[PDB]
RNA sequence: GCUAAACCUAGCCCCAAACCCACUCCACCUUACUACCAGACAACCUUAGCCAAACCAUUUACCCAAAUAAAGUAUAGGCGAUA
RNA sequence: GCUACCUAAGAACAGCUAAAAGAGCACACCCGUCUAUGUAGCAAAAUAGUGGGAAGAUUUAUAGGUAGAGGCGACAAACCUA
RNA sequence: CCUCCGCAUAAGCCUGCGUCAGAUUAAAACACUGAACUGACAAUUAACAGCCCAAUAUCUACAAUCAACCAACAAGUCAUUAUUACCCUCACUGUCAACCCAACACAGGCAUGCUCAUAAGGAAAGGUUAAAAAAAGUAAAAGGAACUCGGCAAAUCUUACCCC
């Protein structure tokens, strides 16, 4: 089984790289994840999820400029290439972001809060209490991983001394270090749940095989579970 | 229907599925060739 | 089924097999990036044919030729016929030196001259 | 199943084979000028052709592509006939049709194309299929010429003829007593095309003079190294004959003429075939067209193809100038581009 | 020219041709080097002419006039080749001192057979080649049984041959 | 020469020269129609075009213009007495042409 | 930071050596003599190997940290692919030139004369367009690459055929395959232009000065806009290995040194491969600026000062349906500061020659609607092209 | 009397003795029967099962050290068919 | 290599109504609801139409992978060389 | 008289209706002599598709659908730069055919271009008489599903109701 991954590019670029579908085939060849296979050909875009990043021979804050908002078939939300300086990198677009916009990627935490807009990004230590944020990180200098879909957003709860509890869309609390950069606002491409499918042709184009036709008797896990909220998971390492 | 033409003539698939390189790239095919030489096969593989 | 007893020639494979098989022809060059052949004049066997003007020797021998005994031409006979007289001549006077033997035809290595014997640089 | 008559072939005595396949003859030398119309008004303006300016612009266009040129590698010996002589040829024909516009008004409305293919299809001769499931049955011998010149000059009207249609020549056409498959000639099967350089809706159906160029495979030194001293003019003659025959066929099959329906007026054609230094001149006049065995039973008309030897234009370009420059070649070149259509 | 591929025009169909007594090994060893080379060229031309004559006779559906001349030229050229090979081997032993100009070594393949591997003469060395490293040279503990079975088969063959020889000897002693 | 290992030529090495060749050409009469300049031969399976040109211009000294060769595959259908195919030896015919007409 | 390197796709690390090389004073018994890879404990360490004789097919180039043309600073080379974002903005910022909407009155006064026209210009250009669009090849729908240079050379020949009227057009030649080179400074930023367009027109006599000294002195008060979120070195080939030079495509002794009109072609059969109109305008602006700078360096030496005799290097870029005219004029060479004298250029944007061409007649309900022919035609584009072509020879 | 019936030799199995062999030149690890180019990773593992005990879950000579009597003795074995 | 699924590069679909359509009739094409012929037949599964689709959940040329204590499965215990 | 065929490309053993002698015997479902043969004679020559690309770093977001109006969604089938070194050149594989897979000379199956019927190609019939029975085709004085469980071949051209 000569199964080689198509992720063979160790340098960030702008040209969309061609991707190969899998259909539930790992390195052995057996189907391990059912429901994937047969879809329309797509091209992968190298999306830079890390918001704040210094350029070559740079350190201070820098300005950007939104050019054009396109669409990404690999996810639900749409992407938008934002130019700035002497390089162009793909980032996740936010709500009410059109052509000719100006966003800021700062990092110096101030004494008081900053009344930023819904396009620029600032660390959680300079944002007021009760602000719709998105693309929150977990470790300083790691990358945005949580809240990255279409329309998803989180709201700041409270602050203690060096942490920042962020309310996740799953109604679950989660704290993180204060020196973490997170975007402000909501992701674009809203009303995604109202997208009526219509026919199975759309699902076949997206690359999703129909479910199994076997009649499985529901065991004891098919009932409704009225469970309380799980405790807040902490990522701050304490000696 | 007319189930009888169960063979498709092709040399690429034949060489890639039952070739000498594929046979000797695995001790299974090597043992097969050894048994063929022990029996008296004039032709070892394709 | 297909044939098995017959050998693999150049009229069995599809369009992707006609070319890399051949009939055992010796290559005299290589290829480039424009589907061209770069033939090197130093790779084609140059036939050296001597002149046959004043050559008085027929390919067939007459029956009036007397026969003789057959014996292989070993290296010892050639040695005793070529190097032995010179060695005896230089030793009978008083000038032989077992340190240097390159003046009799012996070569310590084969990387000096062109026509080497053990690696065989010449064709035939 | 039809043959592929390649004009730029590497065969030996392919000229006689092409003359047999096209029913053409060859006459060494340029055709005589038409001395039928006596021009009594020879004393008027008459713009003098200043050969000095023509030679100057020719040497300038030659040194532009041969001597000095901002290149980006060295100068590889290969593909040197495609990046040096090929641009020089189109530059020369462009400056010629530009300078010969006041002297010849026919070149003002002429469409000067750059590398356009010319195709032609016809039937010539028959045979008997020896093998196959169609043995003992008569079949036709179809041919096809896929030529692609460098520059063509297409005008609106037809040029003046040279010899009449009922011209007789004692030199018969060459014949062969062998199968046409002996020289490097093969039979394929694809779409039949009869193209001249433009579609039938173009009002410029006729032409003037074409220009060709031999590739790097048919050089002079390569033929001299392969023990082929007399194989220098035969290839030029065969290429010229094939190109002129294809051109005349494409021009005749656009007015309603073919195998059965003959022609009502001859079609004069000119072509200037050159290589990297030597220039050749050939002429042609389409006389007959029926080449099938059913129609070529009592057809005394034969095609005529004139021509001359290959003469060099320059000789060793060095010392930031030219050493030798023959004037008769340039004179014949500038004369073959001033042929005006017969207008009464 | 092209007329050397045929024999004398007067001998074009003379039933039997008188030509015999080919070369021997001693007469070829007695000659020098340029003479032997010219004689080899003459023998090659003669063999080519005889092959052309034989092909023409086979096409004309007629027997060859003298087929022994071809075999004579063949054995003469074979003797010349043997002589020049013996001379080359003697010179190599007097210079380098090793037999067989084709280098190699006794290596065991995957089948467990002790064969003589011949060097192919590459450009790049062997410690970085891609195709040469894929050529394995180890028995691996799974061919010992096959080698033992082949040895038993050869032993059975030899025993049956000896039994046949003994039966033949007994028949010879009984009848005679 | 055939059945002889050729020495590996290095970029810039001496000229590959052969003295005692091991090639045997056969002048076979053409079966079909052929012109007066095309001559048909029969070279072994280990012989190209330039090799045949050198062999014809070095020994016989025949001016050769062009060489066009192809492989001929012998018949393989004749059965013996124990039902077994009989393989015929293959050969390579040539079609050389003269130079000086 | 999320790395883009996959461990399964990169080269795997070699397995560690055996426990025999960690013994001080003990040589291993490997398989370096049998000359074949063994199963029996056999895996040594081979030293590096190099070739003593260089081979063009197996030649490795040294790294960039020791090249003879390597420098500490990085340059920015512009060619025929650098798709600039803010085309006009970057062009005016790198060339230091004031943008003018309308065209000069000289070409208008030369083209409005009814005598300087073809005997049947409309029908001639219509037949030329129809031929180049449909009657050029044997196919039905030709590709843009196979009819763009065709119609370009057809228009060139049509404009050249008027030599019998103006006895001065013989001093021109359509030069094919030419390279440009010009180096300059722009606020402590070393720049260089190096491109190779389709064709160019060179003459023996230079073009007359268009803008007089009045507008030249008045342009000094005009400031240039500068974008802040974007850097002017965007979409440029940033390389450290280069070579500074001020040599143009022709040395001394050439009969046609002075250019006239540059012809850039965007031969591309696909929309993503075709350049934007603003990108084409920026490209032609940069090409004209490089040509003018090379001419200034060749004539007035390599000095950074104001030129008393300005040069005019026109340019035009087509694509198969639209045209973009340009009249460029260089007035100074010192471009280190933005408070000096600027340049002047006349750019004519949005110039369509024809609306659409129908190669095949559309049939809707067994009847035709639009026949074969160029539907919609604007002769103003061809008039402006003829004016720019005849501006050189009065 | 047509169809068709017999005519002995290639040898075949086991003993005693003996330990048996493997390039004339070229091609043979890629599409073996292919002359010629840049990631070197590739073995080291309780065999199982049928049958029998009227089923079957413990168990069932096969294990590669020359004979025999001891002796089928002490022993192991749902203490039983067996070893 | 027939058949279930997946992967990369290609090809196929006249004409009319085209309501914008996983629209209709209908060539070539994918499958086969029924009648008639034979069950040692043309065939260890055929012959014509009456048939459904035929701009897309369609078909197909090439190459590779998923195999029995399993593969696959729009679930027939269907298929894995009659 | 048919053409629901043929010619090429793709896949496939490679010599498989050319000549000569035997044609006494042997395979044609019978004969001439030859698509179910013995030996000898030689076809096919490339320009057709392959046999391919010297490296170090860097660059490539505005589809196709006549692509020019408009309009989208399944978000898409094609491009380079700077430097170093390299001016020896046309070698190799097949060009036959009535042919492949199904034990066969089988009413089975096979991908694209060409005029969708023509310039490609073939013969339902060995002869004698008109037995019964069976199968495939045209229609019939009156009824038009009254025969059959059921409109079961067939031609007219066919509406409404119920379940799923
Ligand atoms: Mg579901
Ligand atoms: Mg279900
Ligand atoms: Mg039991
Ligand atoms: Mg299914
Ligand atoms: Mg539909
Ligand atoms: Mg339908
Ligand atoms: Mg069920
Ligand atoms: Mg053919
Ligand atoms: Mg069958
Ligand atoms: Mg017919
Ligand atoms: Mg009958
Ligand atoms: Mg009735
Ligand atoms: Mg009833
Ligand atoms: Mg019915």
């Amino acid at each position: 089984a000569n199964f080689v991954s198509w992720k063979s590019r160790t340098k960030y670029t702008i040209t969309p790289v061609k991707m190969r579908k899998s259909g539930g085939r790992d390195h052995t060849g057996r189907i391990r994840v059912h429901g994937i296979g047969g879809g329309h050909k797509q091209r992968y875009r190298m999306i830079d999820f890390l918001r704040f990043r210094p350029e070559e021979t740079k350190s201070g804050p820098f300005e950007e400029k939104v050019i054009q908002v396109r669409y990404d078939p690999c996810r639900s939300a749409d992407i938008a290439l934002v130019a700035g300086g002497s390089r162009k990198r793909w980032i996740i677009a936010t709500e009410n972001m059109q052509a000719g916009d100006t966003i800021l990627n700062s990092n110096h935490i101030g004494r008081m809060a900053v009344a930023a807009r819904e396009g620029d990004a600032h660390p959680l230590g300079a944002l007021p209490v009760g602000t719709l944020i998105n693309n929150v990180e977990s470790e300083p200098g790691r990358g945005a991983q949580y809240i990255r879909a279409a329309g998803t957003c989180g709201v700041l709860l409270r602050k203690v001394n060096g942490t920042a509890i962020i309310q996740l869309p799953s109604k679950r609390q989660m704290q993180v270090l204060e020196t973490c950069v997170a975007t402000v606002g909501r992701v674009s491409n809203v009303d995604h749940n109202k997208r009526v499918i219509g026919k199975a042709g759309r699902n076949r184009w997206l690359g999703k095989r129909p479910n199994s036709g076997r009649w499985h008797r529901k065991g004891g896990w098919a009932g409704r579970k009225i469970r309380p909220l799980p405790p807040m998971k902490s990522y701050v390492k304490l000696p | 229907k007319a189930r009888g033409n169960e063979y498709q003539p092709s040399n690429i698939k034949r060489k890639n599925k039952h070739g000498w390189v594929r046979r000797l790239s695995t001790p299974a095919g090597v043992q097969v060739i050894l048994r063929r030489m022990l029996k008296g096969r004039k032709s070892l593989s394709h | 089924g297909a044939d098995r007893m017959s050998k693999w020639t150049s009229k069995r494979g599809p369009r992707s097999f006609r070319g890399r098989k051949g009939r055992g022809a010796k290559g005299i060059g290589f290829l480039t990036s424009g589907w061209r052949f770069v033939q090197i004049k130093e790779m084609v066997p140059e036939f050296v044919v001597p002149d046959l003007t004043g050559f008085k020797l027929k390919p067939y021998v007459s029956y009036l030729a007397p026969e003789s005994e057959e014996t292989p031409l070993t290296a010892a006979q050639l040695f005793s016929e070529a190097v032995a007289p010179a060695i005896e001549k230089d030793f009978k006077d008083g000038t032989f030196d077992p340190d240097n033997l390159e003046k009799y035809g012996f070569e310590p290595t084969q990387e000096g001259k062109l026509f080497q014997l053990y690696p065989r640089n010449f064709l035939r | 199943m039809k043959y592929m008559v390649y004009p730029q072939t590497f065969a030996l005595n392919a000229d006689r084979w092409y003359q047999y396949f096209t029913k053409t003859v060859f006459l060494s030398g340029l055709p005589p000028p038409p001395a039928e119309p006596e021009p009594e008004p020879e004393p008027e303006p008459e713009p003098a052709l200043d050969l000095a300016a023509l030679r100057a612009v020719a040497c300038d266009c030659l040194l532009q592509e041969h001597f000095y040129l901002r290149r980006r590698r060295r100068v590889h010996r290969y593909e040197e006939s495609e990046v040096i002589s090929l641009p020089f040829l189109d530059q020369l024909v462009s400056t010629l049709v530009g300078l010969l516009s006041p002297h010849n008004p026919a070149l003002a409305a002429a469409a000067l194309d750059y590398r356009c293919p010319v195709h032609f299809y016809w039937v010539r001769g028959e045979e008997i299929i020896p093998r196959g499931h169609r043995r003992g049955r008569i079949d036709d011998l179809r041919y096809q010429i896929d030529d692609k010149p460098n520059n063509q000059i297409r005008i609106s009207k037809q040029l003046a003829e040279f010899v009449p249609l009922d011209y007789s020549v004692p030199i018969e056409i060459p014949t062969i007593k062998c199968k046409p498959d002996k020289l490097p000639l093969f039979k394929r099967q694809y779409e039949n095309h009869i193209f001249v350089g433009s579609k039938t809706a173009d009002p410029c159906c006729y032409g003037h003079t074409q220009f060709h160029l031999l590739p790097d495979k048919l050089r002079r030194e390569r033929l001299l190294r392969q023990n082929c001293a007399d194989q220098i003019e035969v290839v030029f003659r065969a290429n010229a004959i094939a190109s002129l025959f294809a051109w005349t066929g494409a021009q005749a099959m656009y007015q309603g003429f073919w195998s059965e329906a003959d022609v009502t007026r001859p079609f004069v054609s000119q072509a200037v075939i050159t290589d990297g230094k030597y220039f050749s001149f050939f002429c042609y006049q389409l006389n007959t067209l029926a080449l099938t065995t059913q129609a070529d039973q009592n057809n005394p008309r034969k095609n005529i193809c004139w021509g001359t030897q290959s003469k060099p234009l320059y000789e060793t370009i060095e010392d930031n100038d030219v050493k030798g420059f023959n004037d008769d070649v340039l004179l014949q070149i500038v004369h073959f581009l001033l042929n005006r259509p017969k207008e009464e | 020219g092209l007329e050397e591929f045929f024999d004398d025009p007067k001998n074009w169909g003379q039933e039997k041709v008188k030509s015999g007594a080919a070369w021997t090994c001693q007469q070829l060893r007695n000659k020098s080097n340029e003479d032997l080379h010219k004689l080899w060229y003459v023998l090659l031309k003669e063999r080519n002419m005889l092959l052309t004559l034989e092909q023409e006779a086979k096409r004309q559906r007629l027997p060859m006039p003298s087929p022994e001349r071809l075999d004579k030229v063949v054995d003469s050229m074979d003797a010349l080749d043997k002589v020049v090979q013996e001379r080359e081997d003697a010179l190599r032993l007097l210079q380098t001192g090793q037999e067989r100009a084709r280098p190699g070594a006794w290596r065991r393949d995957i089948f467990g057979r002790i064969i003589w591997h011949k060097f192919k003469q590459w450009v790049i060395p062997w410690h970085l080649n891609k195709r040469y490293n894929r050529k394995r040279f180890f028995a691996l503990p799974y061919v010992d049984h096959f080698l033992r079975l082949e040895r038993e088969k050869r032993a059975r063959i030899k025993a049956r041959k000896e039994n046949l020889e003994r039966k033949k000897a007994k028949i010879l002693l009984k009848k005679f | 020469a055939r059945n002889v290992v050729y020495p590996l030529y290095r970029l810039g090495g001496p000229q590959l020269r052969v003295f005692r060749t091991n090639f045997f050409i056969q002048l076979v009469r053409p079966g079909v129609a052929q012109p007066e300049d095309t001559v048909q031969f029969r070279i072994p399976m280990e012989m190209t075009r330039v090799d045949l040109r050198n062999y014809l211009e070095g020994i016989y000294n025949v001016p050769v213009a062009a060489v066009r060769t192809r492989v001929q595959h012998g018949s393989n259908k004749r059965r013996d007495h124990r039902n077994v195919r009989i393989k015929k030896p293959d050969y390579k015919v040539a079609y050389v042409q003269l130079a000086h007409g | 930071a999320y790395e883009w390197g996959v461990r399964s796709t990169r080269k795997s690390e070699p397995p560690p050596l055996d426990r025999v090389y960690e013994i001080p004073g003990l040589e291993p018994i490997t398989f370096a003599g049998k000359m074949h890879f063994v199963p029996w404990l056999a895996r040594p360490i081979f030293p590096p190997w190099d070739r003593g004789y260089k081979d063009p097919r197996f030649y490795r180039s040294p790294p960039l940290h020791e090249h003879p043309l390597y420098k500490d600073q990085a340059c920015y080379i512009f060619h025929h692919r650098c798709r600039l974002l803010e085309g006009v903005k970057q062009a005016l910022w790198l060339t230091k030139t004031k943008l003018i909407e309308g065209l000069p009155e000289k070409v208008l006064s030369l083209v409005d004369d009814p005598r300087n026209h073809i005997e049947n210009q409309d029908e001639c250009v219509l037949n030329v367009i129809s031929h180049a669009r449909l009657w050029q090849t044997t196919e039905e729908i030709p590709k843009r690459e196979t009819y763009c240079p065709v119609i370009v050379d057809n228009l060139i020949q049509l404009c050249k055929s008027q030599i019998l009227k103006h006895p001065s057009l013989a001093r021109r030649i359509c030069v094919q395959n030419s390279t440009f080179s010009a180096t300059w400074n722009r606020e402590s930023l070393l720049l260089q232009v190096r491109g190779s367009g389709g064709a160019r027109l060179s003459t023996k006599d230079p073009l007359p000065t268009i803008a007089s000294r009045e507008e030249i002195e008045a342009t000094k008060n005009h400031v240039l806009e500068t974008f802040y979120p974007i850097s002017p070195i965007i979409d440029l080939h940033e390389c450290n290995i280069y070579d500074v030079k001020n040599d143009t495509g022709f040395q001394e002794g050439y009969p046609y040194p002075y250019p006239h009109t540059l012809y850039l072609l965007d031969k591309a059969n696909l929309r993503p491969h075709r350049l934007q109109p603003d990108q084409l305008r920026a490209k032609m602006i940069l090409f004209a600026f490089g040509s003018a700078l090379a001419q200034a360096r060749l004539l007035y030496g390599n000095d950074a000062k104001v030129l008393e005799q300005p040069v005019v290097v026109q340019s035009v870029g087509t694509d198969g349906r639209v045209f973009h005219f340009l009249v460029f004029q260089l007035n100074t060479t010192d471009l280190d500061c933005n408070e000096g004298v600027k340049n002047l250029a006349w750019v004519d944007s949005d110039q369509l020659l024809y609306q659409h061409f129908w190669c095949l007649p559309v049939i809707k309900k067994r009847v035709v609607v639009e026949p074969v022919g160029p539907v919609g035609f604007k002769p103003e584009t061809f008039r402006k092209f003829l004016a720019l072509y005849l501006h050189g020879a009065a």
